[PDB]
């Protein structure tokens, strides 16, 4: 089958950082770039779920969402591991 | 592998008929919240109940799968979508 | 990498020009190494300029850490305050404010600073130890500098020898992955002490009076008085009269102002910094263009920009030097203020085309220094005797005026062999050395223009000017000369992608008669200058600059030009550039408009095709059609009444003091003649009383898209433009920009707005400055409902149904009232949420601070429930603020409770603050309310009585209700009353309105209860993080009294330190200022305890009376600003140790920590990056203030922003929610 | 078979509102968002034709094109039925 | 089905060889008007006659199919494209 | 086989102007539109290489990159032949 | 044909294991320079060496093929990638 499924199964329970390919998003008048952080909680043949999830905003670099999120496999651009996003990273 | 991924997404959406969900898209009007009803091909019919503008409420919409960015579907024993009430 | 520096502060004499003008009390920064050399050179040359004496500039790479060691050698404590950098205020603030430890250094001491740089750009630093505005100040004497940050991995060398350098003004930059380019710096400064060789102040030789103060660039300036004095000796050319040889290098040689050198096609970047204290300047650059904001590629195309004290910008010319077609020659750089230009604030830019090894010489014998070429481009060919290159092939002569260009004038001179070898293979008139039209075969258009002189009538009262001059087309000369047509400025329209040919002729007398305003001027020649287009600078400039030819025309001659327009461009400005100060005030200027391709032009009345005018209709096959209208604003109108008595003459003839008369398109409509029978100012704008004005009026049907072009042909003053009932986008190409309803305009600027008419009625446009309104600069926009016979219908639009409309006629009585409850605003839907409010107005005294300053004639708005509390004296009144959410419907109930006997001036004459042309104007009792950026019917909720609209005002014992709808997230909106501008605006009748996102809730920051008013609340959202909000309102022009009840006179009595001498000031510079009915004048603190550098410390004096804000580290913060002021002088806003996006919606905009050119009606919202405390969350105290050292900071416009470090029982944290 | 073909055949002759995926378009210096309103007139296995059609421009919310337009099936993001084009809808 | 849609679009374009057409694309130079000549794979060749800038006119161009937003093809008995000439 | 391969083999060693489809690119804080010109040097069944290559920058429409570049076939929007980019062309 | 192109791209990248490359993408952080180590499906392995920010260095990254815009791989007898040295 798809080796990526086994890879994400092996990497269960660790904090990772993901970026999608969309230019920007809007949420009731708030605009930001698609960068996410959190712990991987559940993986599926087509998508993965993160909870809790932190969204990096320019003026709110530590805002915490109240609900989990899911991301399709085909929408992932770049990602890495062994990053604790409670630390400071550049956002510009 | 694209066909397999699309099939997985379609099965996941099909198993959720009759539930509440939230959808975020990069295109206008950027957000839909409501009850999923059924799907046609690679398109999903949603009975929208809360969205960006009041004039675009209480009707049906059709969304292509390829423009879905993030989503969440309610499950039993799972955290509830916040009670977004117009006050 | 870690960088280090060593900086010393010294005092020494400064020389500004070769004539010997000097300042004996200069204070500048300098590096440690160069101190001895600079002192020795200063000693050796008592009265000669030295290049080493200049503002300090240093460079560093992005992401580095900088350590600076400072040593002081002055006569007082001093420090260095930075900008746009991350640091801890506990060790590197540069001042003693709040509870922070002192960071300044006494003389002879040392200190260390640490900074981190994260964003590229410009870092401007100055001193705050001494803040006096007199000659004893620090920054006023030239104590400032800047630090420049380059991109990652860059390097810099010398422009001449290529060796390493540490500090300087000219440099070159190399990068591995990016192109190399040259760098330049440009500093503006004014108001410095100046002495001549005799130690006396300069005097104006024509008038024998005092000359204006210093206005120079990089501690240099070139007054014309010295050159005229040299001329009067009879040594240089005797036939040259006053100005035509002012910039000609063939007579005097190169000046001492900065000169920029480079080759063709080299990319360049210019850094612009304003270090002045008082005035606002405009920067203009010939034959070049740049983008509005370098960060985004969707901005507009500009060629000039305004600037304010303590602000900076970046400039990147398109296609490099020489523009698209690669022109060569001399290009001038100057400010556009004509008095300032006469003072000599100008520079020159030089472009070569051949290699310069340093072995060549100028025609006067001066050796030319070498110039290292860039390493990644092909080198220019070496010079040869047959092709010496610029400027050695020009057949000029030293000591005489430059010769005419060849093939320009009919029957002109012939070409020489040098020009033949240097010019292109196929020269044609108007294009000798560079062909601008790309050697293609585009459309060709021809024109014929001449200038005349013929008296003009302004208004019905007979105000007229016998000596007026303007441009006219050749064909219509006979009709206009016979009086059959009405004179007006010249505007013509062409589509894009056109090669333009023009023939120009002069039909002017060579002698200008003298008068009480101006002396006798001999204008025997004139030229033609143009903006925004490509052309040959050598033979099409219209002036005489540097070593170039002279391109002017004597009367009775003819010259031809050629220009190219390659893409869509907005309105462009053209005027004369030789005798501007002589007769530009008389109205010699015009503009042209470039329309989208394949467009058509039709007359708005008959539909016949035309090519010139100010009001036409544009038809296009594909894009929507619209209607176009152009406006011109100008001042310094020399007017005489019907009896010939001069109006507002200056103190002495020839003075540059403003007589003070404005006008629009040779029209005006003063308010003093529109009183009516009842003598009630509330009905000033009603056409039912005195009829429609003579100012331009726009006519259109409902739903017709419109476009407006805005330009200024005035002399020196700034203005603000507002429109009631409409709105438009900021950046047309970029849909992510914000939405505005007001624009600030400087001289020679251009703008364009687009919108549509939502409903029938009448709309008002005016310049909202107090004197501007009082002098009558306003007009109307009219929208019909039926089909008139004298108004054509656009092709793609649908014809409206007919209807019998009886046009109202003036009757001299007020109209009937309206019933707003009968209809709904457009866009609203039935079933929306409803909000309600109650508003009352009254009079009450206001306390300003703890030292007794107060105003006994205050008028404020307030909620109905709060009247009894404020009337008992148990509360201090505050401005009114309202909040609402998107999609809500707002209903407001209004009531008035004014009385007559409480007004101080019943005759309407105000001795202080004064305005020109006072007259009888009794105050009124009725009142209304107006807002902006909201949807409402203009016929029922505009808050004004304009045109034929019904009444919208309430007297005593009456009640009205408005209806407003919110349709978008706009942020902050301004509110004020327009019932009586001369008796209500100044005393504090205004408010603010805020629109927030959906599903938002407001809470009191102390008791956590529901809040409805206030400037410090908490916003909670289900899907968004919690945030704190702060509100600020700025105003000025207030009248105050002391504790003993004596009148106070600002800024005369607020000068620190206490001195008895100070010159005269402008009329509109009087009055006090402050924030939110509060102010903290420093004179009291100075008198109580005279220490200069400890004025801001609250440990000695206490907290100020201005609003105080508190927060915890990491908490998001949003701030909002408004300025419903009255005066004209602009202001700036700045905050310590923070920065924000220029546009909150467009995430690709630039980053800055200031706001510029704030005037009446300005609105903005700010979101801080990283929350409180910056990225690193450093606790401490921070200051917010203005940027004008002169007359602003000393008057008490500043506050304290406090970030706590330990939890306080009275300030709950955001964690609990 | 393609279900959308039958669906659009069933919904022939009625108004419709269609939004594409592109961020912004440009026509001779005029920029706008890709929003369309009009009637369906012709259906093809790969595209459809609209006539008359209206383009929602911010400064001209009722500008109508002089020629019919065609859109491919793969470039459609959202759409809805039974909405009159003459009604005024929020734009900003 | 995606290949079916691509084949349908290709056949529709092929049937219109020799006619006039208009194409709008989101990328520079944003607009083409001309006559179809011949087709290569998933790429179509157009002899443009008028575009945004005159300096890029009177030459050949190639367009990838997947980046076309809207288009129109002239047919006998149908409304004609307006005569867009530069005067 | 693939006609594009044969066509690009036929057009070996000539000038060409190429534009991709991405909205904009960023390099160390420098933003520009994706326009390239230069010679063609090598062809693969999936990509082609240009050497030397020129990038149309607003401040420098004649900047020469110091290394060759490769473009995938599927990332092509518009192109044309027999045009020398040393000529001056409007860009905005 | 599309799968053929993808296979060709994957083979070209696979033959370049152990070589220094440069990749430019429209999405943040917009640039990567380093060495190829592994290959997983349609995702590449790069040990980064130099990028936009120095704080994001000396670690491992994953890149999807579809988002690659331009690229280059060095080979013996070819110009070397310039070294962005922090002086």
């Amino acid at each position: 089958n798809d080796p990526l499924f086994d890879f994400f199964n092996k990497h269960m329970g660790k904090q990772i950082l993901i970026i999608t390919e969309s230019s920007q998003l809007n949420i009731l008048g708030q605009t930001f770039r698609p960068i996410f952080c959190g712990k991987v909680a559940e993986v599926e043949p087509g998508h993965l779920t993160l909870s809790p999830v932190t969204i990096k905003i320019l003026n709110a670099p530590f805002h915490k969402f109240p609900i989990p999120l899911s991301i399709p496999f085909e929408k992932i651009a770049h990602f890495t591991t062994d990053v604790d996003c409670s630390m400071r990273i550049p956002l510009v | 592998v694209n066909e397999i991924h699309d099939s997985a997404i379609l099965e996941h959406f099909r198993n959720g008929i009759g539930h509440k969900t939230l959808v975020i898209s990069p295109s206008y009007p950027y957000m839909f919240v409501g009850i999923i009803k059924e799907l046609i091909g690679d398109t999903v019919m949603i009975d929208v109940e809360t969205t960006h503008f009041a004039q675009l409420e209480n009707r049906e919409w059709y969304i292509h799968i390829h423009n879905i960015e993030v989503f969440y579907i309610e499950r039993p024993g799972a955290p509830k979508i916040p009670k977004l009430e117009d006050y | 990498m870690l960088r280090k520096f060593h900086v010393v502060g010294i005092s020494t004499r400064i020389v500004v020009n070769t004539f010997g003008d000097h300042n004996p009390n200069g204070r500048i920064y300098v590096l440690k190494e160069n101190e001895s050399k600079l002192k020795d050179l200063v000693r050796k040359n008592p009265y000669k300029p030295i290049d080493l004496v200049q503002p300090l500039a240093i460079r560093a790479n992005e992401g580095d850490i900088v350590e600076i060691l400072f040593e002081n050698q002055l006569s007082f404590s001093a420090g260095m305050h930075f900008q746009e950098a991350d640091y801890s205020v506990l060790s590197s603030d540069g001042a003693d404010a709040g509870y922070n430890p002192d960071t300044t250094v006494e003389p002879g001491g040392e200190i260390l600073y640490r900074l981190n740089v994260n964003q590229e750009g410009i870092c401007f630093f100055t001193d705050l130890g001494n803040v006096s505005s007199t000659e004893q100040g620090s920054s006023v004497q030239g104590l400032f500098g800047a630090l420049l940050v380059q991109k990652r991995g860059s390097s810099w060398t010398d422009p001449v020898t290529g060796g390493p350098i540490n500090s300087g003004v000219y440099a070159d930059i190399h990068h591995p992955f990016l192109p190399s380019f040259r760098e330049y710096a440009w500093f503006f400064n004014d108001e410095m002490e100046i002495r001549d060789l005799t130690g006396e102040r300069p005097l104006n030789p024509m008038t024998n009076q005092e000359a204006e103060s210093f206005h120079g660039v990089n501690l240099r300036y070139e007054p014309m008085t010295n050159r005229k004095r040299l001329m009067e000796a009879g040594v240089v050319c005797p036939d040259c009269d006053s100005e035509e040889v002012h910039h000609d290098s063939w007579v005097f040689g190169d000046p001492a102002t900065p000169i920029l050198r480079g080759y063709v096609g080299d990319p360049a970047v210019i850094r612009l910094i304003h270090g002045g204290v008082k005035e606002t300047h405009v920067f203009h650059y010939h034959v070049h263009q740049w983008l509005g904001d370098s960060s985004n590629i969707n901005a507009e195309i500009l060629d000039a920009q305004s600037i304010s004290p303590q602000t900076h910008y970046s400039i990147q010319p398109l296609y490099g030097l020489g523009s698209l077609h690669g022109a060569i020659g001399d290009s001038i750089i100057h400010c556009h203020l004509y008095p300032a230009f006469g003072i000599g604030m100008w520079g020159m830019n030089r472009v070569f085309d051949t290699l310069q090894d340093g072995s060549q010489c100028y025609p006067n014998g001066v050796r030319i220094k070498a110039l290292m070429p860039l390493p990644d481009r092909p080198e220019p060919p070496k010079p040869t005797p047959e092709k010496p290159g610029f400027p050695n092939f020009i057949p000029g002569k030293v000591g005489y005026k430059a010769p005419r260009p060849p093939l320009g004038i009919v029957g002109g001179r012939e070409m020489t062999e040098l020009e033949r070898n240097a010019a292109i293979e196929n020269p044609r008139p108007g294009a000798v050395f560079v062909d601008p039209c790309l050697d293609q075969d585009p459309v060709v258009v021809e024109f014929n223009v001449s200038a005349i002189e013929m008296p003009v009538v302004y208004n019905k009262q007979g105000w007229h000017d016998p000596k007026a001059r303007f441009y006219v087309m050749d064909e219509d000369l006979d009709d206009i000369l016979s009086g059959k047509k009405e004179p007006e400025p010249l505007v013509f329209h062409v589509p894009a992608g056109t090669c333009i040919r023009m023939n120009y002729t002069n039909r002017m007398p060579h002698i200008l008669d003298g008068d009480a305003f101006q002396l006798v001027t001999r204008t025997y020649e004139n030229g033609f200058h143009i903006h925004f287009v490509k052309f040959d600078v050598l033979a099409c400039d219209g002036g005489n600059v540097g070593w170039n030819y002279d391109s002017a025309v004597l009367p009775g001659q003819t010259i031809r030009y050629e220009w190219y327009a390659e893409t869509e461009l907005k309105a462009f400005f053209f005027h004369d550039h030789l005798f501007a100060n002589s007769h530009q005030q008389h109205g010699v200027f015009g503009a042209g408009v470039i329309q989208p391709r394949f467009s058509k032009f039709l007359d708005s009345r008959t539909g016949d095709e035309v090519d010139h005018g100010t009001q036409i209709s544009v038809e296009h096959p594909l894009i929507p059609d619209y209607r176009d209208q152009t406006l011109f604003v100008h001042d310094f109108a020399l007017l005489f009444d019907k009896n010939g008595r001069p109006i507002q003459p200056p103190e002495y003839p020839g003075s540059e003091d403003d007589p003070g008369v404005f006008g629009v398109n040779f029209k005006c409509e003063p308010l003093k003649f529109r009183l009516g029978e009842d003598c009630d100012p509330a009905y000033s704008f009603s056409s039912y009383v005195h009829g429609d004005p003579v100012t331009p009026i726009l006519r259109a049907y409902e739903g017709d898209p419109i476009r407006i072009r805005l330009l200024q042909g005035a002399h020196e003053e700034s203005h603000s433009f507002n429109i009631h009932g409409l709105r438009w986008k900021e950046e047309r190409p970029d849909l992510g920009s914000s939405m505005k309803a007001q624009q600030h305009i400087g001289i020679s600027e251009s703008f364009t707005f687009e919108t549509e008419i939502p409903a029938s009625g009448d709309y008002l446009w005016a310049f909202e400055d107090e004197e501007d309104v009082w002098l009558g600069t306003w007009g109307l926009i009219r929208a019909y409902k039926g089909r008139m016979e004298d108004l054509i219908v656009l092709t793609d639009r649908e014809a409206l149904p007919e209807g019998s409309a009886e046009t109202p006629k003036p009757t001299g009585k007020p109209p009937e009232k309206a019933n707003p409850l009968a209809s709904l605003p457009p866009g609203a839907y039935q079933g929306s949420p409803v909000k309600k409010f109650e508003v009352v107005a009254f009079q009450t005294p206001i306390q300003y601070n703890s030292y007794g300053d107060h105003d006994p004639y205050g008028i404020i708005f307030a909620l109905k429930e709060d009247v009894e509390d404020i009337l008992t004296g148990k509360k201090n009144p505050v401005p009114l603020i309202l909040r609402a959410n998107v999609g809500d419907l707002v209903e407001v109930t209004l009531t008035s409770e004014l009385k007559k006997e409480l007004f101080p001036f019943q005759d309407g004459i105000h001795p202080y603050p004064p305005v020109k042309e006072q007259s009888f104007y009794p105050p009124s009792l009725r009142i209304s309310l107006h807002t902006s950026l909201l949807n409402y019917d203009v016929k029922t909720s505009s808050g004004d009585t304009v045109g034929y609209n019904p009444d919208q005002t309430v007297g005593p014992g009456e009640t009205i209700t408005y209806r407003w709808f919110v349709d978008g997230q706009f942020g902050m909106c301004s509110m004020w009353d327009m019932a009586d501008l001369r008796n209500h605006r100044s005393f504090g009748t205004f408010g603010a309105f805020v629109a927030e996102s959906r599903f938002t809730t407001y809470l009191d920051p102390y008791s956590l209860e529901k809040a409805i008013t206030g400037e410090n609340v908490i916003l909670r959202h289900p899907l968004l993080p919690a945030t704190r909000e702060f509100v600020l309102i700025l105003h000025d022009g207030v009248r105050l009294e002391d504790k003993d009840g004596k009148v106070i006179i600002d800024p005369m009595d607020g000068v620190v330190p206490d001195t008895e001498e100070l010159e005269e000031v402008d009329t509109y510079d009087y009055g006090s200022r402050g924030f939110n009915y509060r102010s903290e004048r420093l004179i009291n603190r100075y008198k109580e305890h005279p220490v200069m550098h400890e004025l801001f410390s609250s440990e000695v004096f206490g907290d100020p009376a201005t609003p105080l804000f508190e927060a915890y580290p990491g908490e998001p913060v949003v701030m909002r600003i408004t300025t419903p002021a009255e005066r004209r002088r602009a202001h700036t806003f700045h905050l310590h140790g923070h920065y924000w996006k220029f546009d909150s919606k467009d995430l690709d905009s630039r980053i800055q920590s200031f706001l510029g050119h704030m005037v009446t009606g300005h609105t903005d919202d700010l979101r801080l990056i990283g929350g409180a405390g910056g990225v690193f969350n450093f606790p401490g105290d921070y200051l917010y203030r203005s940027g004008n050292i002169r007359w602003d900071i000393e008057l008490g416009m500043w506050g304290i922003f406090r970030v706590h470090k330990d939890s306080k029982e009275n300030l709950p944290r955001l964690e609990e929610v």
